[PDB]
């Protein structure tokens, strides 16, 4: 029994890099410090199946072949189609993401990752207002009032609260009697329940409550006595709290961007909290979701210009969210291909999109069965990043920490499998 | 002169087509109009490829009239910054219609997918039919929306039409959805129908116009009272409105909202 | 591989050679005395040879570069490309990194560094450079407003902060002590800022005054090959000029001690049009840059760089947190931040610099009368803080404004407004900048002070051979008439040469190499070194967010490493 | 009945998918209802009975559990998966985004069953392509 | 007597009574702040294979801070026999 320490959790945008992983004979077979989910990545659930081989659709039945069968077809069908769309990106390392890119530079395709279903619409929003954000270590060391908006951390990013509100900072000694905990959201989630402060305001009504506080914020009456359920004296003391912070932070998630107005709830967010600064100290961070989401944004911007969305058909690089998103492509029946890459439409994606799914070519370079592969032509296992193949992931504020191979793999990782597809659609694009 | 397009079968890949347009087909023969080079996908095609080309040519812009006769449900960017000349649809279009667009008449007689006249600055934009969302908007990232132009659509609208607006004028005959005017600066935005939410949200300037009703509106507008025959930028609208100024959520705000009096009672504080 | 580079009239400052007609003999990358009559021929007459440019402080690298990347998609629609044999990129303000590359050897630029990294975020910075094609390169982390340094020099102690600092340039394979509004950017964790040297940020106790002098002093006892690089406090407000000149002042006692090269000044200022500035409000403001062309002049520690204005809708983007949120207050644009813990900060904001509005007027005339007031090219830099005062790709429109005044009189007596005239000496200077003086400030000065004038910046044997070659025949050509000229081929190279080989045929790029990477390795006392270490990793188990054995850069991200030597044991 | 159906994260749903999403695990977490206990006496059902969800935009049988993070009256909670966006809005509005969270729904007790994974992925009839 | 008593099935492993125990805090800088310990440590509870699990339970003082920082009451204070 070996224990690998400082390992990095290739699970959620917290990016914890203090996981201790239990080897025994190549085999992860527990771990320390990580939480359920991260645990349940890294060991072997008995009865799940992982892919050993590359596998093609016949006639329902799925058949065996080599890497260099699968591949040989996933390039015919890149070469020949005429708006292929290459998505998913962020459950794999940044070196594999870059060659992605110079693929669907190659194919004429449109790139896109999963921000599309996520913090898309806060891509949107920053585009148009502005990003004002910070590390977590400012957050641990000197915030005062710690906002959890449209987010249940306690369920989808189980650790970040004990590593940035229970922590004990240079400013802030005292750790959790430190900090006022305020939580917006229409349940009383686990995250809520620890909260100081429990908005629980009507669905779908945030960018009217967001408005109230802006006006207030700016010394002006709010014109109804009462504003997504919250009366207006609360809505002038949730003010007045945020105006008194020494250093505050607006932690967001999906509660904001998949709900009525989507980009411009997040606009109005970032507004209020770049208002708040003739104030007091504000900033946000929004709550990116898989460990290296904001990886694929970062290497798709530094190499095009533009962070998802991005269409190769022209030659340069072209970005219109709403006409080149994945689930634009599929929905208005435009896509004619689909290469699937670290993340499953499959499960994920609306009825709607699944429809174009079951007609066009599928590729799926994945590990593991999911309702994705059942959709699939093509599978194509690869290495797992942060357990058997090492490269750059970026946490949820843009901190770059270097995944760790822990255990070794017999298959091929992305990013080889990608150089291979890159140089097969080269010689069909000539032939 | 009147140059005809007749639709072949529209592709499953959608057309890119901003050489449809008066601008390009002046000084040009049947013959090379038929050479206009238009996008499918990721290839280079002809016109010619995908429409059947017929008419008098004609020297100058502001004589050309192109009628396309069919529908072109999946052909986006036509009339693309025009300057002069017509383009009449006899069908649907994709997105980005007259996007851009300084001068010129595009009438389109069916629907109209998002982003139609886009950044536009002068010129007619008329949609017998339904559009989509952003209706005379920006484009992402910038501050500079639409500057000039009418854009009148018959039908119904969906979300952040005039978005970050900065001049000209939009009539929607129908309903809206959520947002018309979203950051708006400068401009005249008509609705005739009904809207969801969010009228005017933060608008700096510009005046919106709701004839229907506003299912639901934002506390940061101040409540002026009531104006009965109301003119605004020449446009003579009768009745009593409930008149509204914001969004006090952006600094120095002095945008208008006015909302007709026997549907939104709701509204008024 | 050979190749001679025939009968171009070579301009080389550092080797003394003004125009001279003369032949360039390349072999396997180096600049040599000879080659074989095998050697491929490169027909240089009736054109300029020059060593290759040499940027010394650009945004071009890293986290507050992509922030401005990504929230401008409208910058990209401005100015998207497809290169021929290359990758695509767009980017007017803000390139992508294939373009950066390609846009730096199209004008004849073969070196290029990156002026503001925060050490945490170094490996975004690395991964950036492996995508920016061509260009020699290094990164400059930031340490002004860095928790362990205010804590060590506060106490005095400049042994252990120059530990601290060679463990530093080390982790983050950095290249230069980067002081940025030193102790502002610290105070604006908290929403302030500092006001003049000799105001301290919260608990720290420290003073930019005290932060200045203790790091030119920790950077003369590692032997580092540039000196300290500084942006002032109180950039761009009306009567800064005080406080830089107090700022000037501050190192001028102590001595150089380069360990590689030739650099001979202690200090080095960056940008000093934005701090340049008389009055005391907007209603009273004047250009003070006769006062501060006067110091320069007169002083032998300090070398410069002029941030000039080049009139474009640009975006900013520096370490300067505070200073970008009042901007962001003053035009009402979209405002980007980035607080880095117990390091840095920074800020991102579009600014429009409009020729016909009154304080970017005499911006520009502030930037023009430091280049032409200041006597010796050997004390300057060509720059724009890229891309805040402009783009790079502006670089050859500065060179003709300085090389005629008919130019820059069409602009003055134009479009610009009267300000530059009333609030400044600019339309009273006839000065122009011969093609010897532009080699000077825009590969000498900087190869220099950077102290990589052994192989950088000249044309000698023992250079690398990173060669320029621009279609401009100084024999026939009028610069003062012909500006519109001058600025067309200083913009796209007849031949470049990176290493020898052939990366720019026409103002185009037919090669794609990647540059290597400079970065400072020091060696200190390992009694001292050993106690700042437990320090430091006692600091990252309490106050970082990450863990101490994931921090530094590993020998992954740098495909071409190329070490440069300070102190040693 | 009428009802808002909101989904996303449960620590359950999490630990599922890392897993396998080819476990019986992952019905038990993501095939699942959860609602008030008010709510479940309105409709006359107890936990582990299954419920028919019908939307504008498709139908879905999931198992009813009771919430234990408490819903405001009139909402439903089915975690993220295949199972809930058999019902949600699929359109962006322009912004490339679904609509995953609170729609409209109609939800009555059913005697069917609840369909494991491979079995719901063929009301899309994939259609082999090679 | 009342002692601490982990129901792992309840669990996250989310760490918040790892961190708030002021007895771990104390015995660890890097569990002060927020993290899980890497060096070698004798502390009263740890996140182990994904859930809490007591090492040193005679080391707890029986204050009731772990169980404030627990929303899913998976650490409690209790009558053990
Ligand atoms: N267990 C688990 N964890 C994960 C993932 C996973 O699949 N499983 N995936 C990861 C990914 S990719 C992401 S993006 C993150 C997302 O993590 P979160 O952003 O926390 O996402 P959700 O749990 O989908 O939704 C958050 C909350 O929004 C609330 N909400 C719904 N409607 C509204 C509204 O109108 N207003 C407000 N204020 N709130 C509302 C919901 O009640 C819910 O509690 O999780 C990550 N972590
Ligand atoms: N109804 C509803 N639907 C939703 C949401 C919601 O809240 N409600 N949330 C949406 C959001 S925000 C998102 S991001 C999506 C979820 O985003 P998805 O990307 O669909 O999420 P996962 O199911 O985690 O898929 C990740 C896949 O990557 C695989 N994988 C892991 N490691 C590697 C690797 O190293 N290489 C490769 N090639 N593959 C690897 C895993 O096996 C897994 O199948 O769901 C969206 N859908
Ligand atoms: S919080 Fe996220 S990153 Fe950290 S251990 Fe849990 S899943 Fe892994
Ligand atoms: S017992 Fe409670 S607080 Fe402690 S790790 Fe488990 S869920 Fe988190
Ligand atoms: S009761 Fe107090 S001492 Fe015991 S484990 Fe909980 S927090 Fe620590
Ligand atoms: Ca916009
Ligand atoms: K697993
Ligand atoms: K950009
Ligand atoms: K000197
Ligand atoms: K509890
Ligand atoms: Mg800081
Ligand atoms: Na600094
Ligand atoms: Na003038
Ligand atoms: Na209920
Ligand atoms: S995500
Ligand atoms: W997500
Ligand atoms: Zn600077
Ligand atoms: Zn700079």
């Amino acid at each position: 029994m070996e224990y690998v320490k400082n390992v990095v959790c290739p699970f959620c945008g917290t990016l914890c890099d203090d996981i201790i992983c239990k080897v025994e004979g190549n085999e992860i077979v527990g771990t320390i410090n990580a939480c359920r989910i991260g645990h349940s990545k890294f060991v072997h659930a008995e009865g799940a199946m992982r892919y050993k081989k590359p596998l093609i659709r016949k006639n329902g039945e799925f058949v065996e072949v080599s890497y260099d069968e699968a591949i040989d077809k996933a390039a015919k069908i890149l070469a020949e189609s005429k708006r292929p769309l290459m998505y998913g990106w962020s459950c794999t390392e940044c070196e594999a993401q870059a060659v992605g890119v110079e693929l669907a530079e190659e194919a004429g395709a449109v790139i896109d990752n999963t921000a599309s279903v996520c913090h898309g619409p806060s891509v949107l929003a920053l585009q148009d207002v502005g990003y004002p954000i910070c590390t977590f270590g400012e957050v641990k060391n000197r915030a005062d009032v710690v906002v959890y908006w449209g987010c249940n951390p306690m369920h989808a990013h189980p650790r970040h609260m004990s590593r940035n509100v229970f922590a004990r900072g240079f400013f802030r000694e005292r750790g959790r009697s430190d900090r006022t905990l305020i939580v917006v959201d229409p349940r009383k989630t686990d995250s809520a329940k620890l909260a100081d402060i429990h908005l629980q305001l009507d669905f779908d009504r945030d960018y009217e409550l967001l408005d109230a506080m802006r006006a207030c914020l700016l010394g002006h009456e709010i014109l109804y006595d009462e504003v997504a359920g919250v009366p207006r004296e609360q809505i002038e003391e949730a003010v007045e709290v945020l105006k008194n912070a020494q250093f505050g932070i607006l932690f967001f998630g999906m509660g904001i961007t998949h709900s009525r107005g989507k980009h411009r709830n997040i606009d109005t967010a970032i507004m209020m909290v770049q208002d708040l600064n003739d104030y007091a100290k504000w900033t946000l961070i929004p709550m990116r979701g898989h460990y290296n989401v904001t990886g694929f944004n970062q290497v798709c911007t530094w190499e095009s210009g533009y962070p998802y969305c991005v269409d190769f058909s022209g030659g340069e690089p072209r970005y219109n969210p709403g006409e080149t998103g994945a689930n634009d492509l599929l929905q208005n029946r435009e896509a004619d291909a689909m290469m699937v890459i670290a993340s499953d439409p499959g499960a994920h994606f609306p009825q709607r999109a699944l429809e174009r799914m079951a007609e066009i070519p599928v590729i799926a370079i994945e590990p593991h069965r999911t309702p994705t592969t059942e959709m699939a032509d093509i599978i194509i296992p690869p290495a797992i990043v942060g357990m058997e193949a090492e490269g750059t992931a970026y946490r949820m504020e843009g901190v770059p920490i270097r995944m760790k191979k822990v255990v070794d793999s017999d298959l091929l990782s992305d990013r080889e499998i990608l150089e291979r597809l890159l140089e097969k659609v080269r010689e069909y694009k000539a032939s | 002169s009147e140059i005809i397009l007749t639709p072949k079968e529209q592709p499953e890949v959608p057309l890119e087509a901003p050489n449809i347009k008066p601008d390009v087909f002046a000084g040009k023969s049947i013959e090379e109009i038929k050479n206009i080079q238009i996008m499918h996908g990721n290839e280079v095609v002809k016109l010619g490829d995908f429409f059947e080309v017929s008419g008098e040519p004609a020297d100058a812009p502001e004589d050309i009239k192109i009628i396309i006769d069919g529908d072109v449900y999946n052909t986006k960017r036509i009339g693309q910054e025009m300057t002069a000349g017509e383009i009449i649809v006899r069908g649907n279009v994709n997105m980005y219609v007259g996007a851009g667009m300084k001068g010129g008449k595009i009438t389109v007689e069916g629907n109209a997918g998002s982003w139609a006249g886009q950044d536009m600055r002068g010129g007619e934009i008329e949609i017998l039919g339904d559009a989509g969302d952003y209706v005379g908007s920006s484009y992402r990232g910038d501050w500079r929306g639409m500057s000039g132009g009418t854009i009148t659509v018959h039908g119904n609208a969906d979300n952040e039409i005039g978005e970050y607006m900065n001049g000209g004028k939009i009539i929607i005959k129908g309903d809206v959805n959520i947002m018309p005017g979203i950051h708006m600066n400068n401009g005249l935005i008509i609705i005739e129908g009904n809207v969801v939410a969010r009228a005017g949200g933060e608008m700096a300037g510009g005046t919106i116009v709701v004839k229907g009703m506003m299912q639901e509106f934002l506390a940061g507008f101040k409540y002026l009272g009531v104006e009965k025959d109301i003119e605004v930028d020449g446009e003579e609208l009768p009745g009593a409105f409930y008149k509204f100024e914001g969004d006090h959520a952006i600094k120095g705000a002095k945008g208008i909202v006015y909302a007709a009096v026997g549907c939104n009672g709701h509204i008024a504080p | 591989m050979e190749y001679i580079i025939k009968n171009g009239f070579v301009y080389c400052p550092l080797n003394g050679v003004d125009g001279e007609k003369m032949d360039i003999c390349v072999k396997d990358g180096k600049i040599v005395e000879s080659v074989s009559d095998s050697a491929k021929v490169i027909d240089a007459s009736g054109k300029i040879v020059m060593p290759g440019g040499v940027d010394p402080h650009s945004h071009i690298a890293g986290a507050k570069v992509n922030v401005g990347r990504m929230y401008r998609p409208e910058d990209s629609k401005r100015d998207a490309e497809k290169f021929k044999g290359g990758r695509a990129g767009s980017g007017f303000s803000v390139p992508s990194t294939f373009m950066t590359g390609y846009r730096y050897a199209q004008m004849g630029y073969t070196t290029a560094m990156e002026a503001a990294m925060p050490p945490l975020l170094a490996r975004h910075t690395h991964e950036e450079f492996h995508d920016t094609p061509i260009i020699d390169h290094a990164a400059y982390p930031l340490f002004g407003n860095n928790w362990f340094v205010m804590e060590y020099l506060k106490e005095g102690d400049v042994d252990a902060c120059a530990a601290y600092a060679s463990w530093l340039l080390r982790a983050t394979k950095g290249y230069t002590i980067k002081i940025v509004n030193p102790a502002g950017t610290e105070a604006w964790g908290w929403g302030g800022n500092v006001h003049g040297i000799y105001d301290p940020a919260p608990y720290f106790d420290i003073t930019p005054a005290e932060i200045i002098k203790g790091l030119a002093e920790v950077n003369e006892k590692l032997q580092l090959p540039h000196s300290i690089h500084l942006h002032c406090n109180d950039l761009g407000h009306p009567g800064n000029y005080e406080t830089t000149l107090a700022s000037f002042d501050v190192p001028k006692n102590i001595k150089p001690n380069p360990a590689t090269g030739s650099r001979d000044t202690v200090l080095y200022a960056t940008h000093v049009q934005f701090h340049s500035y008389g009055g005391t409000t907007w209603r009273d403001f004047v250009s003070e840059a006769p006062k501060i062309a006067d110091y320069v002049n007169k002083n032998d520690h300090i070398v410069i760089d002029v941030g000039q204005i080049t009139l474009d809708e640009t975006t900013t983007m520096t370490a300067d947190g505070p200073m970008e949120y009042d901007l962001h207050s003053l035009n009402g644009l979209k405002w980007a931040n980035c607080d880095v813990e117990l390091e840095t900060g920074s800020g991102v904001v579009p600014f429009i610099y409009s020729a016909r509005a009154p304080v970017p007027a005499v911006q520009w005339a502030i930037g023009m009368e430091l280049f032409l007031l200041i006597d010796n090219p050997e004390k300057v830099c060509l720059t724009t803080d890229s891309p805040n005062a402009g783009p790079f790709t502006r670089y050859p429109r500065v060179i003709a404004w300085l090389m005629s005044n008919k130019y820059r009189m069409n602009l003055i007596e134009g479009e610009l407004h009267k300000w530059a005239q009333r609030k400044s000496t600019v339309a009273t200077i006839d000065r122009e900048y011969t093609f010897s003086e532009i080699a000077q400030i825009t590969r000498a000065t900087s190869a220099k002070v950077l102290g990589l004038s052994d192989t950088k910046g000249h044309l000698g044997v023992g250079a690398d051979a990173d060669i320029a070659v621009y279609d401009i025949n100084p024999e026939t050509v009028d610069p003062s008439a012909e500006y519109m000229a001058i600025e067309e081929a200083f913009s796209r190279a007849a031949c470049v040469l990176k290493d020898g080989e052939i990366v720019v045929k026409d103002g185009e790029v037919v090669a794609s190499p990647h540059g290597r990477t400079y970065w400072v390795d020091t060696q200190v006392d390992e009694s001292i070194y050993s106690e700042v270490l437990a320090n430091v990793e006692s600091k990252f188990k309490q106050y970082y967010s990450v863990n101490f054995a994931n921090y530094p850069v590993q020998d992954d991200y740098l495909p071409k490493s190329a070490p440069v030597k300070g102190v040693m044991l | 009945m009428r009802v808002i159906l909101n989904t996303g994260r449960t620590i359950w749903q999490g630990q599922a998918i890392e897993s396998g999403k080819d476990l019986k695990m992952y019905v038990d977490a993501a095939a699942i209802i959860q609602m008030n206990p008010e709510m479940m006496k309105q409709l006359g059902i107890a936990e582990g009975d299954n419920v028919k969800v019908i939307s504008e935009y498709g139908d879905v049988v999931v198992k009813a559990v009771e919430a234990k993070e408490p819903l405001p009256e009139g909402m439903v909670y089915i975690p993220m998966g295949p199972w809930a966006n058999r019902v949600i809005r699929p359109y962006t509005d322009s912004t490339a985004t679904p609509s995953f969270k609170n729609i409209p729904v109609e939800i009555i007790p059913t005697d069917e069953e609840v369909l494991d994974m491979p079995t719901l992925m063929k009301v899309y009839g994939k259609v082999g392509q090679i | 007597a009342i002692g601490l008593k982990a129901y792992p099935e309840l669990c996250h492993g989310c760490g918040n009574c790892v961190i708030a125990c002021p007895v771990n805090a104390l015995r660890s800088p890097e569990v002060a702040g927020g993290k899980g310990p890497t060096d070698d440590v004798e502390i009263i509870m740890i996140v182990e294979d994904g859930v809490v699990n007591i090492k040193n339970p005679d080391l707890c003082g029986k204050c009731g801070t772990c169980v404030e920082s627990c929303p899913v009451d998976a650490i409690r204070l209790e009558e053990l026999e």
